[PDB]
């Protein structure tokens, strides 16, 4: 089963973006991550977008301030992908 | 790449309330049901969709405020409908896209304006769909044949039970 990022992390949270960290994983399984934003109790996603495998940083854009927003990555690999690794930050 | 989650139904499975009367449904409605294909992470204190509130404009489009409950304080979320093809369907306000989904679609499959209603979502990211049903009510209180259908609904378009949900409501952020 697909190796979830275990050190996501939020940074230059402001009123309107998020910035997310990790680092990337290494098996040449790994295609890439899927970040999925949702404004929490939201039953559908607001963003959805991909980077490379290459990629350990993304930022957020289009945010509401004050909103809490559950924002997954899912490790991905040709026909598969992990267990999202979730957590959930407030804009300002 | 293919995506792994529950095909969004085919819109001839997704009907529209005929004679649908936009001045009508304008108003407050409650969230009493919700059911939809995203996998929700298993939370012992979830944030909640308490109420939607539908302001018609003049220029026939809604200002859509979505009322959140998000741990324990009132959140407001405001989205623009703007009208589709056929009464009663909706598509959201021009969003940036990607990472905003490059289509979306509102369809009110049942509505009695003063009562209930249930309302169909789609946001497709590209390759990926994601759908939404809401039963609504003007108050937070339906009818269980209201309910009944609207779990067979979900079902029909291809939702397991436990992809449908009755959340306990609120007692806050309206009055």
């Amino acid at each position: 089963e697909v190796p979830q990022l275990t050190d996501l992390s939020f940074v230059d949270i402001t009123d309107s973006s998020i910035g997310l960290r990790w680092t990337p994983l290494n098996s040449s399984t790994i295609i890439g991550y899927r970040i999925t934003v949702v404004a929490a109790g939201e039953g559908i996603p607001i963003f959805e977008d991909f980077v490379d495998s290459s990629v350990g940083y993304y930022t957020v854009t289009g945010l509401e301030p004050g909103i809490d927003y559950d924002i997954s990555v899912i490790t991905l690999i040709n026909g598969g992908e992990s267990a999202p690794t979730t957590l959930t930050q407030q804009t300002a | 790449s293919t995506s792994d989650l529950i095909p969004a139904p085919p819109l001839s499975k997704v009907p529209l309330q005929q004679n649908f009367q936009d001045n009508q449904f304008h108003g407050k409605w409650y969230v009493v049901g919700r059911a939809g294909n995203m996998r929700l992470r298993e939370d012992k204190d979830p944030a909640k969709m308490v109420a939607t509130i539908y302001e018609l404009k003049e220029d026939k489009s809604y200002n859509v405020t979505k009322v959140m409950f998000q741990r324990k304080k009132c959140k407001y979320m405001i989205n623009t409908f703007v009208p589709g093809s056929q009464p009663g369907e909706f598509t959201l306000g021009a969003i940036k896209s990607p990472p905003g989904p490059t289509s979306t679609l509102v369809r009110v499959v049942s509505t009695n304006y003063n009562q209930h209603a249930m309302v169909f979502f789609k946001h497709v990211f590209q390759n990926r769909e994601y759908f939404h049903i809401t039963l609504y009510g003007r108050t937070k209180e339906l009818t269980s044949e209201l309910k009944e259908n609207f779990i067979r609904f979900s079902k029909s378009l291809g939702l397991p039970e436990n992809h449908i949900v009755f959340p306990v409501p609120i007692d806050q952020c309206i009055d």
